[PDB]
């Protein structure tokens, strides 16, 4: 455990009511929808993998990309620079060795110039004030697996997985915050791994109950099932692998008894 | 960008130059953080990017505030908070007499909390050294120069190895671990207390071996029973010549049993043995803690 865990935590808490979209921001998007961020979101998947990019990364991205939306109109055809753009951003932000903006470029299969990718990294900045330092889904999840009785790994890439869907779709999961996705996505892999259910260590440390947790497991649940019939499929192609120990091929459990 | 008269270069960071200015109409004077654009190969530097996130989550008495973000087309400026001078320029200034006992105690009290904020904000400074620390005329000091900085995780994961400056740098990090945290910022903040207590550097070595020999010639060359793990780490080598750990008392002359305990505390081989800021503050040393206006 280490120095600081609680408070970073507590703060962690205080700052993902401040970097919040507001929820029916797509209601009022002229020419973009849910679906079309969705198809943007795995995209953005597929591009983590193909440069070996932390998850946290593409959290990051996930959160600028709604933000940003949250008060820029865009049309169709932008929508991908606006995506690189954040990708961009969050590899800056986060990561060791960014891939470089050429790179980017690269993957966009030359819709886009890089003067134009330079341009918009820049207006995104400006849109955010420059408040990048976003909690994630991610962030908890680690925070939480800390009070883990013992380390299963199963349930860690579970976990991984189940708040990686949730990126995905906005409707439901603008909804709510990263912290309780965060708890219902953890609760919801340690029981379809052990049966076990979301401990008494994390209801002391995050004030929630699986009560409080039960709406959003309510969708977490519903999503996971229809997961496979899912017009998106680049995470559940990623949590196949090895390095995941394919749980995105587990079965869910029919019902979560709540 | 026109509000401002510049009066002068007062720094050069390690990604800008900084100059004096002043607020033609509010007559505010502030510093000014040049970051250079150009605009076609990277855009906008990562550096840059977690200065400015960072500093805008950081506010906090013991930390430079950001004023402002000029966003130019061709040009990033960062405005700050003007603070007189550098601890650096002040050491040089009383290489004669030494610091005063108490005005140390202070510096090193507000200096562990800026640092103690820092890092429960889940943030490492990384740079932490004398010409980054501000000090002002009432007293106060503050954290500065974030450009180096990065939000870290829970737990940690590996971050970039090319990091903090070479005087100050903790040992995990010469000898090439995977991880480090927190405990880097302190084991500088360590180097730093003995620098005002000597006036001299601790550890001023002029390449990578060199510093981790000066650094063993003092303390004592780390094996498993002081550091567990230092013989199998990725830039240790058996070779490494054997030196007694020298005597605190012979290190760093001027300090009573407090802050020698503080000191070996702060400067411990084992990253997890090291103080925290936090617990640090909560040190004896500090029981008759006061704010001394330094003699500029
Ligand atoms: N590397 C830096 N990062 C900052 O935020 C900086 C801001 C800042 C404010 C005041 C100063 C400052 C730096 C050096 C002096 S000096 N050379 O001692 O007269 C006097 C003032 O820097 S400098």
């Amino acid at each position: 455990v280490p120095d600081y865990h609680e408070d970073i935590h507590t703060y962690l808490r205080e700052m993902e009511v401040k970097c919040k979209p507001k929820v029916g921001y797509m209601k009022k998007q002229p020419d973009i929808t849910n679906s079309m961020r969705a198809i943007l979101v795995d995209w953005l998947v597929e591009v983590g993998e193909e440069y070996k990019l932390q998850n946290e990364t593409l959290h990051l991205a996930v959160n600028y990309i709604d933000r940003f939306l949250s008060s820029m109109s865009v049309l169709r055809g932008k929508l991908q620079l606006v995506g690189t753009a954040a990708m961009l951003l969050a590899s800056k932000f986060e990561e060791i060795y960014p891939p470089e903006v050429a790179e980017f470029v690269y993957i966009t299969d030359d819709t886009y110039t890089k003067k134009q990718v330079l341009r918009m990294e820049h207006l995104v900045l400006k849109v955010l004030t420059f408040d990048l330092a976003a909690p994630t889904v991610n962030q908890f999840l680690t925070q939480y697996f800390l009070h883990q009785q013992p380390a299963n790994c199963k349930v860690e890439s579970l976990a991984m997985f189940l708040g990686e869907l949730s990126l995905i779709d906005a409707d439901p999961y603008l909804k709510y915050l990263p912290s309780v996705i965060a708890g219902a996505a953890f609760h919801l892999a340690l029981y379809t791994v052990t049966g076990q259910s979301w401990p008494e260590s994390l209801i002391r440390k995050t004030g929630y109950t699986l009560e409080s947790l039960k709406p959003c497991l309510m969708d977490l649940h519903q999503t996971y099932l229809k997961a496979p019939q899912h017009a998106q499929q680049s995470i559940r192609e990623k949590y196949k692998n090895s390095k995941y120990h394919g749980v995105s091929l587990l079965n869910p459990p029919e019902t979560l008894n709540l | 960008m026109e509000n401002f008269q510049k009066v002068e270069k007062i720094g050069e960071g390690t990604y800008g130059v900084v100059y004096k200015a002043r607020n033609k109409l509010t007559g505010e004077v502030v510093a000014l953080k040049k970051i250079r654009l150009d605009t076609e190969t990277e855009g906008v530097p990562s550096t840059a990017i977690r200065e400015i996130s960072l500093l805008k989550e950081l506010n906090h008495p013991n930390i430079v505030k950001l004023l402002d973000v000029i966003h130019t087309e061709n040009k990033l400026y960062l405005v700050f908070e003007f603070l007189h001078q550098d601890l650096k320029k002040f050491m040089d200034a009383s290489a004669l007499t030494g610091i005063p006992l108490p005005l140390i105690k202070s510096y090193l009290f507000q200096l562990l909390q800026g640092l103690a904020f820092c890092h429960s904000h889940r943030v490492l400074h990384r740079d932490l050294k004398p010409q980054n620390l501000l000090i002002n005329t009432e007293g106060a000091i503050k954290l500065a120069d974030f450009g180096l900085a990065r939000a870290f995780g829970v737990p940690v994961r590996t971050y970039t190895h090319e990091v903090v400056t070479l005087w100050y740098r903790a040992p995990e990090i010469l000898l090439g671990c995977k991880y480090y945290s927190t405990a880097v910022d302190i084991w500088s903040l360590g180097c730093i207390f003995a620098e005002m207590v000597t006036r001299r550097a601790l550890f001023p070595g002029d390449s990578e071996i060199d510093q981790l020999f000066r650094i063993f010639r003092t303390l004592g060359t780390p094996d498993e029973v002081v550091w567990p793990g230092v013989t199998s780490m990725p830039d240790y080598k058996p070779s490494f010549p054997k030196w007694a750990r020298q005597d605190f008392s012979k290190v760093v002359p001027p300090l009573d049993e407090d802050g020698r305990s503080l000191l070996s505390q702060m400067l411990h081989y084992d990253p997890n043995k090291r103080i925290s800021a936090k617990a640090a503050l909560a040190h004896p040393f500090f029981q008759d803690v006061t704010k001394p206006v330094p003699h500029l």
